[PDB]
DNA sequence: CAGCGGCTCTAGTCTGTCCAGC
DNA sequence: TTTTTTCAGACTAGAGCCGCTG
RNA sequence: GCUG
């Protein structure tokens, strides 16, 4: 069969190197920098 | 039948584009299928999949029917697709069947897809006054005249009765008065014609010439009275035979009475069902004899002769060392002609058996080498796909240095070496074709 | 080690070859025509173009082409010469 | 038990009388030679130094097995001991030819696309073109 | 011609050559037999 | 001027496992193994070949390099050579499958045999948006199931009745089977017009009746090749992964010589194998021999791909037990538990453990020694700059101290004892990595090897002490199950500030 | 020139945490897109403006912010209608230099159009006579990996007449 | 270690080339473990192709 | 009187059997 | 030409079987 | 083979 499995649980995230949803990567990570989406410039 | 998916693609690129063609050869490869499945799965945007497969219904490659879920799966007929390489052998034979008015006939019902009399008579009018003298203009009228004198011979046969879906629209298929109805070419018809043009050159350059044409005169009255699925010819009888010969003619009644019950009882053997059989072997013996010398081609009609009785025999029939003759069993083995050891009935051993026997089995042969042959214009078109973009600015000077002119003139002895070459294979196709289509039943 | 020497062959020629351009004299009338259909095909009113060159033009502008006796007399016969099925 | 010898030096020798064929004319049924042949097979063919100067018919037989698959005459009636119908005929070629230049190559039968033997750059099609 | 492959030593302390032997084998082969001694007081973990 | 070449690196969103058609085969192949049945170390001074040590297709020694590439054995990834086979053999690991698909397509025709209207809920069945892995291996028992329930076709009549892998790696289908209904013209015609077999062989005669097609890798070729590409999604095989025909082997790829340092010998008996039967051929070899050829190389085949390959004819069992592909990915000393799931870790230390009351039970006394060897990586951030420098001068001896320097803009380790350790520590900029020795409070992964539940691995705060033995605060033994008697425990240190959080937090 | 709309994913890493996002994206992505064509695209110059920039994650690896970042940046492209005005830095037999003044010295023009008294004869000489005008003609860039220039013009020079100079 | 992949194949490179599809463009760095990279050879070697799909961290 | 449906049955066969440490 | 050297186990085909199922 |  054409197989296309994705890569999740953790027995095949430890085999491909990619961190595992499960535990601490189930939550993104954001930086509350100092930014924000600007006025551009008239053109 | 991957190498006959590779022609699809081919022979659409050609003819009219590029969309068109992927939108039917994913047609071809995923079938019954909807109009916004189709859209999603190639990638395309919906108003041109419903241009590309109007154009498709007007040539009669797609054809559409819903059963159940009241959404019309269209569904592509993959072999009609082929067809279009046997396009201008379709305009010679009604040159020879007919004049140069008829001729066109096919023509523009070939290009045009679907054509209804009131048009397609009023297109050769502009093509053949345009190339005949103005003040001594062509008479339509004799158009008129050839082109129900093609259909009383069944050469063009009408359209089935439209479905008239509610997904369907019928204003999209015309392309922009009198309505009228439409019909395709019957190239059904075609493929008896030219099943009558190969038993009749098979009986000539083999028997004798008077022995071909009574052959043709037997086959010309009994074209209505058949079909393509008929396993045999209509029985007739002798004495409409001396009352159908050509006026060329002068033969005694009992003289042909003997070539007649001389042709009746052949080898060859009108058996219908035997006669395309026996053309496919030597289209299987001509292939060997282009490939493998006449010594291999030897030992292949050997096989033809005795079913299973092999390599005890082989050795002593052809009289061929051993050495010599066990490399073209096995170069016939390699390349799937002689077919395989299916007497060895001692259990699972190679090395202890009943002693293998070759023996060649004719369908397993012939469907390889039409497999072969849909693989061998896959690299006849290519080719004058690949010398075509870049002699690009030279064809326009005319419209230039010494090597400039000479690419030309060995690009178009090229090309038409090519194209010639294409339709030398094809009736390879047709003949063999013929022959799978006689052994298929419930088709 | 017998044949441990290179890529068997570039090519293998075979002693014997194809026959001839087959058929010779009377397939110059379906040759012409290979390439006579060919020359209207493509220039049919049953093709399609490349309007993504269109969508992928952002410099249009004017002055170029991305911006920009049959005698016969009637009569009418409709034949039922064909198939009365499907 | 004559293993030393070559029967294609013998196979235009019982070829030769069938390519000529005086009276090609069709006065008459034309129910053709074998017996003939088998004649012709035991005091003199065309000229050649033979060692087998002894005439068997189980002997001579055998090189019309092989010319039958080099397309000659079937058997008709060799069902009796020495003598009957036995009606034969050469056959001429039913088919034209059928083939090109890649019919003929085996392993350029691999390509599929421009890959190592890709078609639009082989050797034979370039070779055939001139 | 000759590649130096010397034995090397390697012991995470230091040992006390006590016998080196120098004798033929079957075949003979000059084989040479080195005795190293050791000596450890008991420690943590022993 | 010059283009704008973007450099970036991406994720593994979704593995498609396919196959390779022998034409795909050859294009990612750089050379042809054609070669020598020779080891291909050349005749004087051991070197490669044209062969399988081609070093074209890569280096397993440090000193020569691949000739695809300039690279050297750490630098280069592998490339890819191709061996091609004279006669077609099966592939042991998708020879079920190939039984499979006779069974389900017509010998003669080749269309899948599921009625028309079958084939259509079938097709819709496949059209359903979510077939998930199980439900296709479903369809395919049933479907499977119908045709080995239709003996006859509804394509072209064909009769195709039971195929049942008779042997090792051989396939038999009826075709001709013998009822006590009478039987059909054309088979009885096929067993009774072989006078002359049955006058030479007198077995035959009495075994007259038994005669069916047997399927070789041959006939398997031109049948697989003439299915429908309609039929192929019936087949339950994606087309774009992969098509009936690829199943049987034309060309096999050469492993990279990277993944070589046994295998490499089996792959000289195949080549020589290739050798010998085309000799044969045009030396004018029996067909039982040629055929007993064929089958001595799909046994070295099939050896290459599956060692055991259980039900091994007596002739020609191995002489040697070897690990061929599949015996390098099973097992616990095999790949997938040996190499990938469980790997051998570097900055670990395993010592005898011993036990400490004075420890807090958040701590683990380590041996110095072990504190020497094991390092943490420490970048250069402004608050650690005047301790850094401290430990660079102390240098690798002393405990406080670092045993290698990394520069911002290379990655180039200097060791500190080699150099002059001073002169590092003034040049110590904000960004360059110094590898500390373990130093007290640093975290470490304590683990007893015998680990049954959560808590055998556990973490600790590390304090070194001079004694040599890992001694912890006996409270925490009974989560170890760890008594003193002899036992010894295992010390990880993670090295990324990410990986140190986590191990204290949680 | 032409805004060219533009996304990329933009690494800022943590030592310029005190910066403002959409300043120290800025000072990155000049450092990512000048003097640099981009194929079928043109010459990126600088940045126009960030038109959305959106929210910073940080990854399981480097512990910097990766914002993937809307912007719009000038670029260089000619319109295949414009009449540049160049400087002729370099003049070869076979067609002359100019070169847009220290922009590019990449604009090389064929010359085969203007009034017959056209040949550049190695001695430096320009045109045989009867800042200097350019008609940019034709877009050709050329990829330039290949294994284990690129913007380059076709320029061309009419009936302008060119009043004030020849 | 990093393996070089092709976009459109799913087949890994060598200094970012594919000597199959023979065009560059496509070929991007992964990072991945050096076992898995010995696998997906093995498995590439024995005719069962690992194909991989790469996505840009978002 | 004949057939194929499921049964039902025996054996057949390949598949495992703790972590690691010296 | 002549021994075995663990103990289950829930899959996968066949061999039938008898009886209704036509 | 023994230690864990
Ligand atoms: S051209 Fe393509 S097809 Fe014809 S022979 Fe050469 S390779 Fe085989
Ligand atoms: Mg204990
Ligand atoms: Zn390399
Ligand atoms: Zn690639």
């Amino acid at each position: 069969f054409g197989q296309k499995d994705s890569v999740c649980g953790v027995s095949e995230c430890i085999i491909m190197g990619i961190p595992m949803n499960i535990g601490t990567g189930l939550f993104k990570l954001l930086h509350k920098a100092d930014r924000d989406p600007n006025p551009p410039k008239r053109p | 039948t991957q190498a006959e998916i590779k022609l699809c693609s081919l022979l659409l690129q050609e003819h009219f584009g590029e969309i068109v063609e992927k939108i039917g050869v994913h047609l071809i490869r995923t079938g019954s299928q909807p109009l916004r499945v189709i859209a999603h799965d190639t990638g395309t945007s919906l108003d041109q999949v419903k241009k590309a497969l109007c154009v498709l219904v007007q040539h009669n490659l797609v054809s559409y029917q819903v059963h159940k879920r009241g959404v019309v799966e269209y569904e592509a007929q993959c072999s009609r697709v082929l067809r279009m390489l046997r396009y201008p052998r379709y305009i010679y034979t009604t040159k020879t069947l007919y004049s140069d008015t008829g001729e066109l006939i096919v023509e523009e019902l070939l290009l045009n897809g679907k054509l209804t009399m009131s048009a397609v008579v009023k297109k050769v009018a502009d093509r053949l006054t345009e190339t005949m003298e103005d003040g001594k203009t062509m008479d339509y009228a004799e158009v008129s005249n050839t082109f129900v004198r093609l259909a009383d011979t069944h050469f063009v046969q009408r359209c089935p009765s439209v479905p008239t879906t509610e997904n369907s629209d019928p204003g999209p298929p015309p392309p922009a008065p009198d309505d009228g109805i439409y019909w395709q070419a019957n190239l059904d018809r075609f493929h008896q014609h030219f099943r009558d043009q190969a038993i009749v050159s098979a009986v000539a350059n083999r028997m004798d010439q008077t022995s071909s044409e009574i052959v043709r005169t037997m086959l010309r009255m009994s074209e209505i009275t058949t079909s393509s699925s008929a396993p045999f010819t209509q029985p007739l009888s002798s004495n409409e035979i001396f009352r159908s010969l050509p006026v060329g003619y002068n033969i005694s009644k009992q003289v042909l009475d003997q070539y007649l019950t001389l042709l009746a009882d052949d080898p060859l053997e009108i058996n219908l069902h035997k006669a395309l059989a026996s053309l496919a072997t030597a289209t299987l013996e001509s292939v060997v004899q282009e490939r493998f010398g006449s010594r291999c081609a030897r030992i292949f009609r050997l096989v033809l002769q005795k079913k299973h009785i092999e390599q005890k025999q082989v050795e002593d029939f052809a009289m061929i060392p051993a050495k010599e003759a066990k490399d073209m069993l096995y170069k016939m083995l390699s390349e799937n002609f002689m077919s395989l050891q299916e007497i060895p009935k001692t259990p699972d051993h190679a090395p202890s058996r009943t002693f293998y026997l070759y023996t060649v089995n004719i369908l397993s042969a012939a469907r390889m080498l039409l497999h072969r042959c849909y693989k061998s214009i896959a690299n006849l078109i290519e080719r004058r796909q690949f010398e075509t973009k870049e002699n690009k600015r030279l064809l326009e000077k005319s419209q230039i240095t010494a090597p400039e002119r000479q690419q030309l003139e060995t690009l178009k002895r090229n090309v038409n070496k090519l194209d010639a070459s294409e339709i030398q294979v094809d009736e390879t196709i047709f003949l063999l074709e013929s022959y799978i289509e006689c052994t298929m039943k419930r088709q | 080690f017998s044949k441990g020497e290179k890529l068997p062959d570039v090519v293998l020629k075979p002693p014997p070859l194809f026959p001839d351009t087959d058929y010779k004299p009377v397939p110059l009338k379906t040759g012409e025509g290979e390439e006579y259909m060919l020359a209207l095909k493509q220039e049919l009113r049953e093709t399609m173009k490349r309007m993504p060159y269109f969508i992928e033009t952002p410099e249009e502008r004017q002055d170029i082409e991305r911006y920009s006796d049959w005698r016969r007399l009637p009569r009418e016969m409709m034949p039922r010469n064909k198939c009365k099925k499907a | 038990k004559f293993l030393q010898s070559k029967a294609e030096t013998a196979r235009e020798s019982k070829q030769n009388p069938m390519i000529q064929r005086n009276s090609s004319f069709a006065s008459s049924h034309e129910v053709w030679k074998y017996i003939c042949e088998l004649g012709i097979s035991k005091v003199e063919l065309s000229m050649e130094d033979i060692e087998t100067i002894l005439n068997t018919l189980i002997y001579d037989g055998k090189v019309e097995m092989t010319i039958i698959a080099a397309k000659e005459g079937t058997v008709g009636s060799v069902d009796g001991h020495m003598k009957l119908y036995r009606a034969v005929n050469p056959i001429i070629p039913p088919t034209g030819l059928v083939r090109a230049p890649c019919g003929l190559c085996p392993v350029f039968d691999d390509c599929h696309e421009g890959g190592e033997i890709s078609p639009s750059n082989c050797i034979y099609m370039t070779e055939w073109l001139e | 011609q000759y590649k130096d492959v010397p034995i090397t030593y390697k012991g995470a302390t230091d040992s006390y050559i006590e016998k080196v032997m120098i004798s033929s084998n079957a075949e003979d082969a000059f084989l040479i037999k080195m005795l190293l001694r050791q000596t450890r007081r008991p420690e943590i973990g022993d | 001027e010059q283009f704008r070449e973007t450099d970036v690196a991406k994720k593994i969103s979704h593995i498609c496992f396919g196959m390779k058609s022998p034409e795909e085969m050859r294009q990612q192949a750089h050379i042809q193994v054609v070669s020598k049945n020779l080891y291909s170390q050349d005749n004087q001074h051991a070197p490669l070949l044209y062969g399988v040590l081609d070093h074209r297709m890569g280096t397993s020694e440090k000193d020569r390099p691949c000739e695809t590439c300039g690279k050297n054995l750490a630098d280069c990834l592998g490339h890819y050579g191709y061996i091609d086979l004279e006669l077609p053999c099966f592939h042991v690991g998708y020879f079920r499958a190939v039984i499979g698909i006779l069974q389900m397509i017509c010998k003669t025709c080749c269309h899948i045999m599921l009625s028309q209207e079958e084939k259509k809920q079938f097709l819709d069945y496949l059209k359903r948006p979510g077939l998930t892995y199980l439900q296709k291996r479903g369809l395919k028992k049933k479907i499977s199931d119908k045709c080995r329930k239709k003996n006859i076709c509804h394509h072209c009549g064909a009769f195709n009745g039971t195929v049942k892998k008779c042997g090792l790696l051989k396939i038999i289908h009826e075709k001709y089977k013998t009822n006590k209904k009478v039987v059909d013209p054309i088979v009885s015609n096929f067993l009774q017009s072989f006078e002359t077999a049955i006058e030479h062989n007198k077995e035959v005669e009495p075994l007259l009746g038994r005669a069916q097609e047997n399927l070789n890798p041959l006939v398997v070729l031109n049948l697989f090749k003439r299915i429908p590409a309609e039929d192929v999604p019936l087949l339950l095989m994606n087309p774009e992964a992969g098509k009936p025909s690829d199943l049987i082997l034309t060309r096999l790829l050469v492993p990279p010589l990277c993944i070589r340092p046994d295998l490499t010998m089996k792959l000289t008996e195949i080549i020589f194998l290739n050798d010998v039967i085309k000799k044969h051929r045009i030396s004018g070899a029996k067909t039982q021999m040629i055929m007993e050829d064929w089958d001595f190389l799909q046994l070295q085949c099939a050896l290459y791909i599956n060692s055991e390959l259980s039900g091994i004819p007596l002739n020609m069992a191995p002489k040697k037990w070897t690990r061929g592909f599949v015996q390098r990915l099973k097992g616990k000393q095999g790949r997938f538990r040996g190499n990938l799931s469980g790997k051998r870790v570097d900055f670990s230390g395993r010592t005898v453990i011993s036990p400490d009351p004075n420890l807090r039970i958040d701590e683990v006394a380590v041996p110095v020694h072990v504190a020497k060897i094991l390092t943490f990586p420490e970048k250069v951030n402004k608050a650690n700059i005047n301790f850094l420098r401290k430990l660079v001068q102390n240098g690798p001896e002393v405990h406080p101290g670092a045993n290698f320097i990394q520069q911002r803009h290379t990655q180039m380790k200097r060791f500190l004892k080699y150099g002059n350790r001073e002169k590092m520590a003034q040049e110590l900029k904000y960004g360059d990595i110094v590898e500390r020795h373990l130093i007290d409070g640093d975290v470490v992964l304590f683990n007893r090897q015998p680990s049954l539940h959560k808590l055998s691995i556990m973490a600790h705060l590390a304090r070194v002490k001079p004694h040599r033995t890992f001694r912890f605060n006996e409270c925490v033994c009974t989560p170890y199950n760890a008594d003193f008697d002899g036992d010894e425990m295992n010390l990880h240190l993670p090295q990324t500030e990410e990986a140190k959080a986590e191990a204290l937090v949680l | 020139f032409v805004l060219v709309e533009m996304v990329d994913t933009v690494r800022i890493p943590p030592w310029q945490f005190e910066r403002k996002l959409n300043d120290s994206i800025a000072e990155e992505l000049n450092k990512k897109l000048a003097n640099k064509v981009v194929y079928n695209v043109g010459l990126c110059i600088c940045l126009f403006d960030i038109t959305k920039l959106e929210d910073a994650y940080v990854f399981p690896g480097d512990g910097a912010s990766h914002t993937k970042v809307h912007f719009r940046c000038v670029v260089f492209h000619p319109f295949l209608d414009e009449i540049l005005i160049g400087k002729i830095k370099g003049c070869s037999p076979e067609g002359v230099h100019v070169s847009l003044g220290f922009f590019d010295d990449i604009l090389i023009p064929p010359e085969s159009l203007q009034q017959p008294a056209k040949f550049d004869e190695a001695e430096q000489v320009w045109v045989w006579e009867y800042g200097e005008e350019i008609r940019f003609r034709v877009v050709d860039e050329s990829f330039v990996d290949t294994s284990p220039y690129t913007l380059v013009g076709s320029i061309s020079e009419p009936g302008l007449g060119l009043l004030s100079w020849w | 270690f990093e393996v070089d992949v092709c976009g459109q194949c799913g087949l890994l490179g060598y200094s970012g080339w594919c000597h199959y599809c023979k065009s560059s463009c496509h070929v991007s760095s992964l990072r991945i473990p050096y076992a898995c990279k010995l696998l997906f050879q093995e498995l590439q070697s024995m005719n069962i192709i690992p194909r991989l799909k790469l996505s840009k961290y978002n």
